[PDB]
RNA sequence: CGUUUAUUAAAUGCGUCGGUCUAAGUAUUAUAUUUAAGAUUAUUCUUGUAUAUAGAUUUUUAUUUUAAUUUUAUUAGUAGCAUAGUAAUUUAUUAACUGAUUAUUAAAGCGUUCCAUAGAAAAUUUUAAAAUUAUAACAAUCUAAAUAAAUAAUAAAUUAAAAUAAAAAUUUUAAAAAAAUUAAAAAAUUAAAAUAGGGCAAGUCCUACUCUCCUUUACAAAGAGAACGUUUAUAUGUAAUUGUAUGUUUGAUUGGGGCAAUACUAUAUCUAUUUAUAUAGAAAAAG
RNA sequence: AUUUUAUUUUAAUAGAUGUUUAAUGUUAAUUAAUUUAUUAUUUUAAUAUUUAAUAUUUGUUUAUACAAAAGUAACUUUUU
RNA sequence: AAUCAAAGUUAUUAUUAAAUAAUAUUGAUUUUGGAUGAAUUUAAUUUUUAAUUAUAUUUUUGAAUUUUAAUUUUAUUAUUUUGAUUUAAUAUUUUUAAAAUAUUAUAUAUUUUAGAUUUAAAUUUGUUGUUUUAUAUUUAGUUUAAUGUUUAUAAAUUGAUAAUUAAUUUGUUUUAUUUUAAAGUUUUUAUGAACUGUGAUUUAUAGUUUAUUAUUUUUAGUUUAAUGUUUAAAUAUUUAACUAGUGAUGGCACAGUUGUUCUAUAUGUACCUAUAAAAAAUAGUAAAAUUAUUUUAAUUAAAUUAAUAAAUAAUUAUUAAACUAAUUUUAUAUUAAUAUUAUGAAAAAUUUAAAAAUUAAUUUUUU
């Protein structure tokens, strides 16, 4: 046995005048080992905030590299490609991207509407540079005359669901080209 | 279901506390590791050590046995718990209920004659350490006693053989 | 953000209770158009035939029972009116009479081989009857399709 | 939820079963050494020795050097208060008697006459108060 | 630490040297399906626990799935018998007692046809003395389970206590 | 002439001076201190720390540290100067517990003293707007009501008053005997207060040194052909942070007796081998 | 003076000479009137009062700089 | 003048909690590096996320304690597929929110007025309701086993050897518990130099007296005073004072037996007793409490001792006892066994003492 000490009482009460500097907390009574956890407790590490100072987290998860793996390469099952081909515009989600991209450039029609403009206003994702905007209009939509394109970023719409969970669109990226000849919509009422 | 305080009779529950200022105090426990005797030099210390190691100390290898009066030993032998013929070595006495397993120590037994003035059949043991009297009563019934005096290691194999 | 009142908490969980997965029973039983009576809640005894179904939340238009007055709303250009429409019922309080015996019958499936067919689709049978009730194969809609934004199977197909 | 409804979902330590003591505590060897309990049953006197046996003898009365050697027994107002730390052992069962003072020979055995003990053939029928174990003439440490 | 471990399987039954403080006054109909499946799960999760880990320890020290080392293989390839006492093997148990089982059966329908000697000698179409009722009324119950081992009526009792007739 | 948690003869700061340092910094230098600049001077004498020391302690005083109890010479002295005091004299004021002057044995100032001294704090004289006594003397701004609605506190009240006695207490009660509502002002009472002020008890805290004691890093010995780090032994340092520093009557007493109505608070007196139990050591028979 | 007033008895009760809970209360084998009798004079924690017909509150009139921390209750379409 | 005693019901919404169960487990809440790595490193012979069937020994004399239990054998760190089982618990919000008796000059609710009054608890160390707590409503609010039925058996003794004519019970082995709330502390490591210290840090946005670059000093944020006193402020309004900084609000730097200190035991994030964290320290030795009416045997005591009250008598208490001359044919609480945190007795009768009461005294001491 272990047999219970009496720390409280006793010579164990006085032993601290007796040179006895550390009088040790019982640890044979919540020996039940599992760890409490600390006042200060922690809060999870979900980004509680909606609003529009809501900041990315750098900090690197170990899950959303794994469950990048699973879907480049069937992760547990196929080996990898070997890093040469990793490292080279072949790989195939370098060769998704150069030949099938996936992009949304949605066009504003409250600046394009019967209302001539010169300045047509679009929606591009966060991610496409200006000289791309070109690019891509040029390439995909037949525009030839952008001399200037003026762009912002705009965090994503936010609103309460009916329930109540703050359900906040994706971000985008504003993108005001600026075409040369004045371009119109029309709408027959 | 009432509070025994002491010095007033047994209180009910949800009574006065008026009269309980040492009930209150006998109910915490007495004081651990603490003298008995707050003042009047403790009657333990004013009396002297004596036998440095007590007065009735059992060491490693002591010569404590425990009393099989031989009344229970005869009483036995007519009752029909133990044959008289097959000399009653302490197996027998253990395996027929005569001693439990409670009182069989490493000096095995001693045989005592109380109030025993007499024995009536020859009866043969092989027992630890009679009484004198205890011998000249079988020795005179034509009995025999040739006391073992076994080792712990002759007391296991002798009770478990 | 953060989470609910108690009981607004659960209100979440009381007003949209198919949410959570498996709140659509075990192998569907009830279609359109089957032979329904509601023995439970309100109205024991009425037989009548479903007209719609809403699987995801195990719900059913019985027709001719609990039919709830519709406030149907309009613009300017049609009027409203006020029709009363068969609500959507529960399914737990329905069961089957049989086509054939037009008694309360148990209607479970079974595993049929089939006639000129290897399906041994999945066929519901009364555990009484042993009417096989086969599964009723929906429609493809008529007029669905759009004209001018649809490559053509045989232009679409060319392999 | 109702304990506490925020002390109890977040968890500190956990208690569990208390160790027990040496449930022969209360014979300290301030007795095991200088009284000795004798008596038959229902009347056991703690009996000590003189008090004033080893230090001051020379001129002391000559027929008083002498009443320090008689097994006096204590008075009964210490022998209820030593053997008051003996009978704690089973408390209100009225018939339990109380821890002697020395280990009588048949208790020191009911400890290994226990149902669970049968199988330990060491420290079985005493092995303790058993002379010193003997072993292999080759035994090294 | 030690908890008499000696005694798992050493019970007469299987709810028998198993601790289980978690009990009930009523335990219900499926309370106590659970309860039965319940003892011979942590009889047998118990068991092929500890055979997964004799076998597989065994099996990393490089000897066979049961202990049996390079010798006690040698000798069985040469006949001798390497184990002192076989203990009966499944294939005993399973046999010991499965004569035991055609040894009754066979000694029922003996003793079925044997009873019917003695039953159909026993003229009584009438209740015996025992048909008395001066200490305290028959058990209308058990005269009608009693009907069948005679003719005459038993179950009809009078108002008043049988006079023997 | 800067600088501070109860804001200053607080603590800084320059110079001088004492000590230390020529293998990390320039010995008219930088460490480490005591003082305080400027101007006069800086007295007598040593029992301990320190230094030096010679196996160590024990001894031992060039300079330094601390000391001088009749050091007390210079010097100022009733002064932030232990009482004595309002010091005695002089002024000053109608009135001098002010303040300044003379001298001068100041309970035990004293050479780091004393002088000199500027805006400071006093004492006069004197002038002067704050509404200083006399003395009271609303021009100004700070409603009610309507609206919003908090705080201390809360055992109760139908009695609270009032007078008188009380009995432990300040009176508050008890008792006797007496007799006036709501609103706003006042603070006499209720607890108008907070919180300070005591002193006692047990508990803990924190600081200090000749006498208590460890973890202690220094001093010395030894061991390594001593190539340097470690281990010992002997030592125990307030550099050391442990614990004690009482109890009873008020400052002394602690014992066992006795006389004082076979009462005894310590009452009042005295006596004396009236004895000091245990545990380790010491005596090994009974001592 | 005497008489006459505050405690010298009875009767009903109801065991007795004052401090350790009464429980088949749906037969913890329940099933339409269980009428649940059991409730801590303070402690915290939550409410509600007193102070409170209130203390605060009260919107009638006008003397220009530009950074960075800091926020992000944050709307968007606007011509960087 | 004035009273007057009194409203128990919302209505409407559905799958958590807690213990338990002996199967998984490289760190839960986006997508490393994205130059090509050097930057995504936690490892060592100690009660450890490893948790151990005895009362005898032996022991600073006094808080120190028992050795495989069957050698891989099962006491072992655990869930989906019965809203996963079981037993205990039970709600939380939305909006509900009510009612018809007592005088006529004044003590307190009863109808018929008069009679009537500690509010309680503690505290009363009978300095005897001694100046303490309570606004109210409801919820939550404190752990010593009141019992021994057949297998079955115990019981002492020396200092020690031993001895045991020495006389005798009980027990299928009974153990576990020990109040509640409350410190300052105390030790064990984590956080902090945005306030504030000190280290370091800025090389010339107003006025002025003097010959002078030194020096008087404009001086609207700071040695005073009023107001404020839960205040507009857990330091603000008005104001006195002061103000000359090439040597300093400030790059980053020092951290808790310790930093910093032009030193005040001052400050190091709004009480320095640092915060934060982890304990069950002690608190019976005049702190606050300790929950269940109608009952069924009484009382006081006052001595030995105390580096001054947990211990002893005596009392009280729980349980139990047996009828020794004295009397009537009266009348008698005597004890054993255990439980026991106590030093001071109204009115008298007297006795010490300046007592100016304390002290002795000894009969009281209410259901």
């Amino acid at each position: 046995r272990f047999y219970r000490p009496l720390v409280n009482q006793g010579i164990n009460l006085w032993r601290s005048r007796m040179g006895r500097l550390h009088k040790g907390w019982t640890t044979w009574e919540y020996n039940r080992d599992v760890i409490p956890d600390p006042r200060p407790f922690p809060e999870p590490a979900v980004n509680n905030y909606f609003g529009r100072s809501r900041i990315w987290n750098p900090i690197a998860g170990k899950i959303g590299l794994v469950n990048r793996k699973a879907e480049e390469w069937g992760w547990p099952h196929q080996r990898p490609p070997p890093t040469g081909l990793r490292r080279s515009p072949e790989y195939f989600p370098f060769f998704f991207s150069r030949y099938f991209p996936d992009v949304e450039v949605r066009l504003v029609l409250d600046s394009v509407l019967n209302n001539e403009t010169t300045r047509p206003i679009f929606h591009i994702p966060q991610d496409m540079s200006k000289q791309e905007l070109v690019n891509y209009l040029k390439n995909i939509y037949n525009i030839d005359n952008v001399v200037r394109i003026r762009v912002r970023n705009m965090r994503g719409r936010r609103f309460k669901n009916e329930v109540g969970e703050i359900k906040s669109l994706p971000d985008y990226k504003v993108a005001v080209v600026e075409l040369d000849s004045p371009v119109s919509i029309v709408f027959k009422q | 279901s009432g509070h025994n305080v002491i010095k007033m009779g047994w209180m009910k529950i949800g009574g006065s506390w008026k009269y309980s200022r040492s009930y209150n105090d006998a109910r915490r426990g007495f004081a651990k590791g603490q003298w008995q005797e707050r003042k009047m030099t403790p009657r333990f210390m004013l009396a002297p050590r004596v036998s440095a190691g007590g007065p009735r100390n059992r060491y490693e290898g002591k010569a404590s046995f425990s009393r099989l009066s031989l009344s229970k030993l005869l009483w036995a032998v007519d009752t029909g718990r133990l044959n008289p013929n097959e000399t009653i070595t302490l197996y027998h006495l253990r395996n027929a209920k005569v001693i439990a397993d409670r009182e069989v120590v490493w000096p095995g037994m001693v045989l005592l004659a109380g109030n025993v003035e007499r024995v009536p059949y020859p009866l043969h043991i092989e027992l630890q350490n009679a009484s004198a009297k205890a011998i000249q009563l079988l020795e005179e019934a034509g009995g025999s006693f040739t006391n073992v005096y076994m080792s712990h290691e002759g007391l296991y194999q002798e009770l478990h053989p | 953000a953060r989470d609910l009142e108690s009981h607004q908490k659960i209100q979440i969980a009381g007003r949209y209770p198919y949410f959570s997965p498996d709140y659509e029973i075990k192998p569907w039983i009830w279609y359109p158009g089957d032979t329904v009576e509601v023995v439970s809640g309100e109205g024991a005894g009425q037989r009548g035939a479903i007209i719609a179904v809403v699987k995801y939340k195990n719900e059913i238009l019985v027709q001719n029972v609990n039919v709830q007055d519709v406030v149907i709303p309009a613009s300017e250009t049609r009027p409203e009116q006020v029709v009363q429409r068969e609500h959507p019922i529960s399914v737990l309080r329905v069961r089957h009479v049989d086509p054939s015996t037009n008694q309360l019958c148990h209607l479970e499936i079974v595993k049929v081989r089939n006639k000129e067919t290897g399906e041994l689709e999945e066929r519901r049978i009364s555990l009484e009857s042993g009417a096989l009730l086969p599964i009723p194969a929906p429609e493809e809609t008529v007029e669905a399709g759009d004209p001018l934004k649809d490559t053509a199977i045989q232009d679409a197909d060319e392999e | 939820p109702k304990a506490g409804c925020e002390e109890i979902t977040r968890q500190g330590r956990r208690v569990v079963l208390k160790p027990q003591e040496y449930f022969a505590q209360h014979r300290m060897q301030v007795w095991q050494m200088r009284f000795k309990e004798m008596g038959p049953p229902f009347s056991r006197v703690w009996v000590a020795l003189g008090g004033k046996m080893r230090r001051r003898r020379i001129g002391r009365q000559i027929d008083v050097k002498d009443m320090r050697y008689y097994w006096r027994p204590i008075e009964p107002q210490y022998q209820r208060l030593y053997m008051s730390r003996l009978r704690i052992k089973d408390h209100s069962n009225k018939r339990v008697q109380p821890m002697r003072l020395r280990a009588t020979n048949n208790d020191i055995g009911q400890a290994s006459s226990l149902k669970e003990w049968e199988r330990s053939s060491d420290r079985k029928y005493g092995a303790a108060l058993a002379p010193p174990k003997k072993r292999d003439f080759e035994f090294r440490v | 630490g030690f908890t008499m471990k000696y005694k798992r399987g050493t019970g007469l039954w299987d709810e028998d040297h198993v601790n289980d403080f978690d009990a009930n006054k009523y335990l219900s109909a499926r309370s106590t399906m659970r309860w039965y499946y319940g003892m011979e799960r942590l009889q047998t999760r118990n068991n092929m626990n500890a055979r997964r880990a004799t076998q597989s320890y065994n099996n990393n020290m490089g000897l066979h799935h049961s202990g049996r080392g390079a010798f006690e293989r040698e000798l069985e390839r040469r006949g001798i018998q390497v184990d002192k006492y076989p203990l009966t093997t499944t294939t005993g148990a399973a046999r010991v007692a499965e004569m035991v089982l055609l040894r009754r059966q066979e000694l029922e329908a003996h003793a079925k046809k044997a009873m019917e000697s003695q039953r159909q000698a026993r003229r009584r179409d009438a209740p015996s003395e025992w048909y008395d009722e001066t200490e305290g009324p028959l058990n209308p119950r058990f005269l009608a389970s009693m009907q069948s081992n005679y003719t005459q009526v038993i179950t009809e009792l009078p108002s008043s206590p049988v006079t023997g007739r």
